[PDB]
């Protein structure tokens, strides 16, 4: 079936059923309220958020030789 | 009772009930060699060791046997007087 | 003649040798096969001579060859410390790829070959060049042969697989060329110790950075612009799995010491927030979906993606040990990610035809030296000390998070979440009850092949993770020349 | 009966938090814990000894407490 | 013999994992049980050299990580605490 | 002082650590700059990795007694740890910097 | 180990609903597992009673109200403590078999006629290298505690002068540990110890009905319910940590 | 209000005891009797104990 | 009662032997025989790395303060 | 309950000469207890 | 077997007598009774 033979496997069809729908589930797609919710949760708004978070707290701190006396904050 | 087992498959740790016949002559080999190889690390280590201070000579301290950085300050202590 | 020219022309002797042998002798494929391996072997031990001869503090490229024939595109060759390592690797990972592949090509093995050979010629040739528009044209070159490569010999899916290789990257990197023209038109060359000199103003290195990332993020790939890996690291052989996944992500790594280190450091550095969130992003979503993902070698090639946001960050992360850190991981994960491929796509898929996952549990009992390999391996995805992936994840993540701390605590979430899918993958593949009762016929164990190139893969992650001094040493010097910055009482001195 | 000053304390190896008043009794202890290793029925006089004054002390400081408990009308410390 | 105490675990394991089918069941007992009551052994007389004569012991092999500021050894130390764990 | 070893003075800057008067035209005085600016902050690194090695050294010397006979190292490894870093030259090669400003 | 030898005796069975009797099949394995419960308790003068009780007067040495607040607290948790080291020594020894047959059935007493050289499986001891073990660690457990604290302990003791310990002379408590903390607090353990074992004891195999209308009842199901179930904090883990990851992967691989 | 079933919980616990006649009382009788009394099984709940106290005896004089 | 070491290692059967497949010449003896030159050339290669370099400048410069003993004093 | 009914402290600090404050290195670090501000 | 009654009532006894012993010397001061130096 894929080039070299390979051993007797009982290839169950309900599993294989299964798979072929992983693999073709793409073409089956369409922007519904509930998926495109989803999707700019995922790609906008997480995302944004670290974004923000790591713009707001860039330079913010540093440990290196800090003592008592002295801050970790630098800004 | 114990449990059947498919004799074609080769494991190195021996797989289920191992015993080869010359056990003990195959265990001897190897203790040799654990010995050899530990006597190796031994050596490295009473040559490696650090210590910062020294026993007292009445005290059960059996390193000092074997220990390079101890036994020159037990040899150049007995220079005395 | 130079020895990194002897490194380029090797495999292209063994591709003349190949096309022309069936004129001096129905050849058997047996003696290709041989021919292409030995080729690999000559430039793999070339390599070792070159890194013996290597000095390990020269900020002078070495092995350089003199033209004083300049032409509009002349080739020029030369490596240093952070390129000397990506050339080992190439020329370690070929051999054992052709190993891998050697009973599992059946038709057009001289095609195979050829397309291999010429693969390693053009990888090499892209750590090599000393010129910037000399790495797009590398870098782009290895793109047809992969065309071919996934399309001659890959699996059911191998059309759509191609093409989306083919285009994203050249999509991507169109906009890198049009990055690189910019540069070769302001200085007038793209050689690099001219373009290395030259000091790009400040909007003109943000526009040059958007360009050159937006390629980066297509190769690394970043989430979200990776569905041309989890298709062709799948459809692919599996020695073009080894190398498009050892290799060619390394391309995108070596990519930014070349590209934006040294030439766009105001840039880079106002803009690592967003890199970093990209990265942090990546190293999340592409964690829970390798825990959700059931094709056994789309779940290896999902790890790749967690793994490279950690390369990436770390450099990004302008300190020493998150860009030697960096290096560490790529080399690392090419070590390992090679072992997994041929675990999956090599040893299961060989044997039962199919990749989905539901079909496995057991396999220990039946084979017990590739579930040792397997173990080790998975391990190594994980990140666990004694390999060389604890080294590189940790300094890589150390840099990342001593410049930016919540994108490195968020990026470290990794240790729990690669642990998460490898360990998962191992349960449920070699434990997880008895052998699977799908399995009709009984499983031979590792042959002799696969289980030298299993050993000799993991053999090397396990080396380099207890003696990492053996990549480290030749790193730093040169590694100190891209990091940006001045203290103040070590500065302008006189 | 003399305090033993902070070279000795300091040269005795004497644990930081007990180089108190007392600690002219912690050395020969020590010491005879190490001749003796430390064996539960070997330093007893110096044991003893060490802790009945530890005890004194300690006698001494609860009637600071109590005087300070009364200053303050009864009142909490803790 | 403080590096005697860290290798010899390791090696009877080694033995009696990648090594079973030579020793078999019987072997792979006798050095593993062997190889740890010889450690333990060693425990008890490094116990009384480092925590009863208060001798720390320092051995550094080869260096594990090296980057800058962060020198990482193959390195052990014996110290009260070590022998009493 | 220990003599400055055959090896070590093949790798020995001939050049300041700077890039003052330096014509970036001229290749090699360029990379002579380069590697001098480098390799002096390297050695403020191995300097401190030194001075922690005698701090080392002495923390297991002096057991309870660290805290009061290795301070001398310990503010020099401090001092180190708050100035010495490898930075490269690259800032220094494009910005350029004067005291009287 | 103890407990090893018990799994072993009655054929892999773990569950104390199937034992009881055992006390005369496994005399050696009872000894050793007494002598580790009372060490286990802190009963005075065993291995263990040395670093447990001094845990908790030092706990109450540190005149703090969190230092008050966790005396109080490990007070109850040595009760509890008691209750199923008790639990545990009975149901598997002490009280009734509950257990079948195989377990209790013994050569001495004639129950076969044809099948009598075999087929008896008693229940009984193990072999030496199953008991070896045994006998020492019961030795550590009844004098290893007093042979050693004068180190771990003493009073100024100096055997981490190496700095392998820390201790701030702010943070010092032991003397008032020594001195301050009244007799009734320093003995309370043991009074607890020694009474809700004979309330435990008592409880059972006298009462025994008691327990059970406990566990009839709603209050005492809920009661018995939750501390099985261990806090339901695996239930809660599995449904919105492990299973929240999990559909996290599905919509990601999905949508 | 009583159930359809006859199961009343206040009777069900009133009826947990040993019960005067059981269908099942010899095959069970076994747990109770000589080895399993309450005398032998608790006999030597304090394995030494015996020993232990004669001896110490025997020291304090 | 224990059982004798059984299994086909590589899959060979008891009666028959190893078959080549062409790769092991190459592999075991100029793959893993190069690899075993070069770390044997590695143990001889001069070490080039800065921190030896480094080291021993700083070294010099800590015995010129009152850190390191001098084993040439003046 | 507990923090109704907790005893008060039924011992003055214990105090050490100097503080011990060169063996607890110095006033860059922190010191014991030395005639100060009672508890 | 009897080696194994012996081996159980030997430390049963070893732990009682010890108990008794400890009871004897230490129960006093820890029962608070009198100082260790009395
Ligand atoms: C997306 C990757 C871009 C590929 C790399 C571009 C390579 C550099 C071109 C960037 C560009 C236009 C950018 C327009 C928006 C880009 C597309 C918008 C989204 C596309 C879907 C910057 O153009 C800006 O350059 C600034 C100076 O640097 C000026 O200030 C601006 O006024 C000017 O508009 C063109 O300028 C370029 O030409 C040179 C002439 O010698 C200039 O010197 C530089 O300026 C250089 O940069
Ligand atoms: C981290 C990467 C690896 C670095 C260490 C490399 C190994 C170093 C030596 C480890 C100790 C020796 C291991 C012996 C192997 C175990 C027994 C065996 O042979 O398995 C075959 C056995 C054969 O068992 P069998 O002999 O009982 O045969 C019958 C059993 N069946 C039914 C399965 C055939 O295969 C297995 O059953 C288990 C498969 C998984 C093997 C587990 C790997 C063991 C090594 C773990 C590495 C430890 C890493 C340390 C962590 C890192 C530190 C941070
Ligand atoms: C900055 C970059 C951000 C990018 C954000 C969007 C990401 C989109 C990535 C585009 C680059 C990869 C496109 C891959 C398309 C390949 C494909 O669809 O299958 C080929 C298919 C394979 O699909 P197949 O194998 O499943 O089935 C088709 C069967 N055959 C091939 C026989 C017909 O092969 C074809 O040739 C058919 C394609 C017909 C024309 C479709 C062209 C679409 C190309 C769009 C490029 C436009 C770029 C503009 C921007
Ligand atoms: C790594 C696979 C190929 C080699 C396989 C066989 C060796 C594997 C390790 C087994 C143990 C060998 C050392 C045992 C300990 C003895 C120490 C010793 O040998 O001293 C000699 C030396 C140490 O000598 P030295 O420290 O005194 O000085 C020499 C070192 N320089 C040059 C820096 C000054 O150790 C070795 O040479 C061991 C070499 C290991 C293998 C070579 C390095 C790894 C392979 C390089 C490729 C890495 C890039 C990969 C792609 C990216
Ligand atoms: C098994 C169980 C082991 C448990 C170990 C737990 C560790 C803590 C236990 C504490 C017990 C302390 C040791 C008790 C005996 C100490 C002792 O003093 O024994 C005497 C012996 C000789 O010492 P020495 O100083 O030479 O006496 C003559 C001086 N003029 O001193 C010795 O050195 C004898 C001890 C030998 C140590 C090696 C034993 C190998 C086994
Ligand atoms: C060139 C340097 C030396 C490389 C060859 C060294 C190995 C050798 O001696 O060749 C042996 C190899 C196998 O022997 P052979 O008899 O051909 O087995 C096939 C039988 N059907 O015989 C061969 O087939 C080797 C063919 C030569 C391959 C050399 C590849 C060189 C490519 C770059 C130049
Ligand atoms: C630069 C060096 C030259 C580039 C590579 C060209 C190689 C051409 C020499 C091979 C000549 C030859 O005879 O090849 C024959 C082979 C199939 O023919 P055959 O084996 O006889 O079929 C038997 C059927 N039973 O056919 C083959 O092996 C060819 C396999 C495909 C060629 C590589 C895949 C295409 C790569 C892109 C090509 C276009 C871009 C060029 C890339 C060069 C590098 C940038
Ligand atoms: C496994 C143990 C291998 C034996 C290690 C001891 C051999 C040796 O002495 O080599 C040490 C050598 C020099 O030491 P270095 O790393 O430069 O720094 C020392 C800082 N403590 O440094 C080395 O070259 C050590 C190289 C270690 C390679 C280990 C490979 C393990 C393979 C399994
Ligand atoms: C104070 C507690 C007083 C309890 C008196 C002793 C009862 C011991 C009963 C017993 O020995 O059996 C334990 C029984 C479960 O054991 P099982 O084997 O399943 O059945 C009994 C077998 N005879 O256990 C039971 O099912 C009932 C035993 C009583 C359980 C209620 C006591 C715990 C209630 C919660 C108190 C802790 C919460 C308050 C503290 C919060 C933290 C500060
Ligand atoms: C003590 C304080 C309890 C306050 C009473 C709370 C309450 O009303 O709970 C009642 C509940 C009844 O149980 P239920 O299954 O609903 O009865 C079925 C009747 N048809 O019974 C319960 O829920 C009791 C809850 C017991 C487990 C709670 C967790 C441990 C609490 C430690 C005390
Ligand atoms: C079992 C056998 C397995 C294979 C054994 C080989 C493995 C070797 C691995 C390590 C190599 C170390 C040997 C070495 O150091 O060679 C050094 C050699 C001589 O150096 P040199 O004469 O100074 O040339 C300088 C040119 N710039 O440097 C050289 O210049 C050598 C030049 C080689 C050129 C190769 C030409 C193509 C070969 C096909």
């Amino acid at each position: 079936m894929a080039g070299l033979q390979h051993y007797k496997i009982a290839m169950d069809p309900a599993l294989v059923r299964l798979g072929s729908m992983i693999s073709n589930r793409y073409k089956y797609f369409r922007w519904t309220k509930r998926t495109a919710l989803v999707s700019f949760m995922y790609v906008v708004v997480v995302p944004s958020t670290i974004g923000y978070l790591a713009y707001k707290t860039d330079g913010l701190w540093d440990l290196r030789a800090k003592r008592r006396g002295d801050l970790i904050s630098e800004r | 009772p114990k449990i059947p087992y498919p004799k074609h498959v080769w494991s190195p740790a021996g797989g289920w009930y191992a015993q080869p016949a010359n056990w003990k002559q195959n265990t001897a080999i190897f203790g040799l060699v654990i010995f050899g190889i530990t006597a190796m690390v031994w050596k490295y280590s009473a040559e490696h060791e650090v210590r910062h201070k020294m026993p007292e000579p009445d005290r059960f301290y059996p390193s000092r046997y074997w220990v390079k950085q101890i036994k020159d300050y037990e040899r150049a202590q007995k220079e005395k007087q | 003649m130079s020895l990194l020219y002897v490194l380029l022309i090797i495999p292209i002797i063994g591709i003349f040798l190949i096309s022309t042998i069936d004129s001096f002798y129905f050849f058997n494929v047996s003696y290709y096969k041989k021919i292409a391996l030995i080729t690999t072997i000559l430039n793999l031990i070339v390599s070792l001579i070159i890194y013996i001869l290597f000095d390990f503090s020269n900020n002078q490229f070495q092995f350089i060859q003199e033209n004083l024939d300049l032409s509009f595109y002349d080739i020029y060759l030369g490596v240093d410390g952070v390129s000397i390592y990506f050339v080992l690797l190439t020329t370690i990972i070929m051999p054992i790829a052709l190993v891998s592949n050697w009973n599992s090509i059946t038709n057009n093995i001289k095609s195979y070959l050829i397309i291999m050979l010429l693969l390693e010629t053009l990888l090499l040739a892209v750590f090599l060049v000393l010129d910037v528009l000399l790495f797009y044209i590398f870098f782009e070159s290895i793109l047809p042969p992969l065309f071919i490569l996934i399309g001659l010999f890959g699996s059911s899916n191998k059309v759509r697989a191609s093409f989306y290789i083919f285009l994203y990257t050249l999509l991507g990197s169109l906009f890198l060329l049009l990055s690189i023209l910019t540069m070769s038109s302001i200085v007038g060359t793209t050689y690099f110790d001219v373009l290395l000199k030259s000091s790009f103003e400040y909007t003109t290195q943000l526009f040059l950075f958007f360009g050159i990332f937006i390629a980066f993020a297509v190769k690394t790939p970043v989430w979200g612009l990776n569905s041309w890996l989890l298709r062709a690291h799948v459809e692919s052989p599996l020695g073009g799995s080894i190398v498009l996944a050892a290799i060619v992500l390394k391309l995108s790594l070596y990519g930014v010491f070349r590209l934006i280190l040294p030439i766009l450091p105001q840039a880079s550095l106002n803009l690592t927030y967003i890199v970093y969130a990209i990265g942090a992003i990546t190293v999340l979503y592409a964690s829970f979906s390798t825990l959700r993902t059931v094709d056994v070698k789309e779940l290896i090639a999902y790890s790749s993606v967690a793994h490279a946001a950690i390369y990436l960050m770390g450099v990004f992360s302008n300190t020493i040990q998150g860009l030697e850190g960096a290096i560490l991981l790529g080399l690392a994960h090419g070590f390992v990610s090679s072992g997994l491929f041929i675990c999956a796509g090599g040893i299961l898929y060989d044997r039962t035809g199919t990749r989905l996952i539901y079909f496995f549990r057991g396999l220990t009992q039946i084979m017990p030296l590739f579930s040792l390999f397997f173990f080790i391996l998975c391990l190594g995805n994980a990140g666990t000390p004694l390999t060389l992936n604890f080294v590189g994840e940790f300094m890589s993540l150390y840099g990342t998070l001593e410049r930016l701390p919540i994108a490195g605590m968020l990026a470290s979430t990794s240790i729990i979440f690669s642990a998460a899918y490898s360990i998962y993958m191992y349960n449920r593949i070699a434990f997880g009850g008895s052998v699977s009762l799908y399995f009709i016929d009984c499983f031979r164990d590792l042959t002799k092949r696969e289980f030298f190139i299993l050993f000799t893969l993991v053999s090397f992650t396990v080396i380099l993770g207890i003696y990492p001094s053996f990549v480290l040493d030749g790193l730093h010097y040169n590694i100190s020349s891209v990091v940006y910055g001045i203290e103040p009482n070590a500065s302008y001195l006189t | 009966s003399r305090r033993a000053t902070r070279e000795e304390m300091r040269d005795a190896k004497v644990p930081l938090a007990y180089r108190d008043s007392c600690a002219h009794l912690l050395i020969p202890l020590n010491r005879c814990r190490y001749e003796t290793y430390y064996l539960p029925w070997k330093c007893e006089d110096e044991r003893h000894s060490y802790e009945k004054c530890q005890y004194l002390e300690f006698k001494k400081r609860v009637q600071k407490m109590e005087e300070l408990r009364e200053a303050k009308g009864g009142a909490r410390s803790n | 013999m403080y590096l005697s105490i860290i290798i010899l675990p390791l090696l009877g394991s080694v033995v009696s994992g990648f090594f079973g089918r030579k020793v078999g069941v019987s072997g792979a007992q006798l050095i593993t049980c062997s190889s740890v009551i010889i450690t333990t052994i060693l425990s008890i007389i490094a116990f009384f050299e480092v925590g009863f004569n208060n001798i720390p012991v320092t051995i550094n092999i080869f260096r594990w990580i090296d980057s800058e500021w962060f020198i990482i050894n193959w390195g052990f130390q014996y110290d009260s605490l070590t022998v009493s764990m | 002082p220990t003599p400055e070893s055959e090896a070590f003075l093949a790798k020995k800057p001939q050049v300041p650590p700077t890039f003052d008067g330096v014509d970036y035209e001229d290749n090699k005085r360029l990379k002579q700059a380069q590697d001098a600016i480098i390799r002096e902050q390297w050695v403020q690194v191995m300097m401190g990795r030194l001075v922690r090695e005698e701090l080392s050294k002495c923390y297991y010397r002096e057991g309870v007694n660290h805290l009061e006979k290795c301070g001398k190292l310990r503010e020099r490894y401090l001092q180190l740890l708050a100035n010495a870093k490898v930075k490269g030259y690259l800032f220094e090669q494009q910005n350029y910097w004067s005291k009287e400003n | 180990l103890g407990a090893g030898s018990v799994i072993h005796a009655v054929a892999d069975n773990q569950d104390f609903r199937k034992f009881g009797g055992l006390i005369s099949y496994l005399p050696l394995t009872y000894s050793v597992m007494l002598i580790a419960s009372l060490s286990l308790v802190a009963f005075p003068f065993m291995t263990g009673f040395y670093s447990k009780d001094f845990i908790l007067e030092s706990a109450y040495g540190q005149f703090s109200f969190s230092g008050v607040a966790v005396y109080i607290i490990a007070t109850i948790g040595a009760i509890f403590t008691t209750l199923y080291s008790v639990k545990v020594l009975y149901l598997t020894f002490l009280s009734n078999p509950n257990g079948p047959r195989t377990y209790y059935r013994l050569a001495i007493d004639n129950f076969f006629s044809a099948q009598a050289i075999k087929s008896y499986k008693p229940a009984h001891e193990g072999d030496f290298f199953l008991t070896l073990p045994l006998v020492i660690l019961a030795l550590f457990s009844i004098f290893f505690g007093f042979i050693t604290k004068d180190i771990f302990i003493g009073l100024g003791s100096n055997f981490f002068v190496d700095n392998s310990l820390f201790i701030h002379p702010i943070h010092e408590i032991m003397i008032d540990t020594e001195f301050a903390v009244p007799v009734l607090f320093k003995l309370l353990p043991f009074i607890f110890t020694i009474s809700f074992s004979v309330i435990a004891l008592t409880l059972s195999e006298l009462l025994s009905e008691l327990v059970i209308y406990f566990k009839f009842s709603r209050f005492g199901y809920n009661i018995f319910g939750f501390f099985n179930q261990r806090f339901l904090i695996e239930f809660f883990y599995n449904k919105y940590i492990t299973n929240l990851i999990l559909n996290l992967g599905g919509q990601i691989t999905k949508i | 209000k009583p159930n359809i079933t006859g199961f009343d919980m206040r009777e069900f616990l009133r009826h947990t005891k040993t019960p005067t006649y059981d269908p099942w009382e010899r095959h069970e009788a076994w747990r109770y009797t000589g080895r399993f009394s309450r005398f032998n099984r608790f006999k030597g709940a304090l394995p030494g104990f015996g020993i232990a106290t004669v001896a110490f005896t025997a020291y304090c004089v | 009662q224990y059982d004798p070491p059984t299994g086909w290692l590589w899959g060979v059967r008891p009666g028959e032997k190893y078959q080549n497949e062409g790769w092991e010449g190459p592999f075991f003896y100029g793959f893993w025989g190069s690899l075993i030159v070069f770390a044997i050339a590695y143990a001889y290669k001069p070490d080039t790395s800065i921190q030896t370099w480094a080291l021993e400048e700083a070294r010099r410069r800590l015995e010129a303060e009152g850190i390191l003993e001098d084993p040439n004093p003046t | 309950v507990v923090k109704l009914t907790y005893p008060d402290r039924v011992s003055y600090p214990r105090e050490f000469e100097g503080g011990l404050e060169r063996e607890l290195g110095g006033a860059g670090a922190v010191r014991a207890f030395l005639c100060l501000d009672d508890e | 077997s009897r080696v194994h009654r012996f081996l159980a009532t030997g430390l049963g006894a070893s732990m009682w007598f010890w108990i008794f012993y400890r009871a004897k010397k230490d129960g006093p001061v820890l029962l608070g009774w009198k100082h260790p130096w009395d």
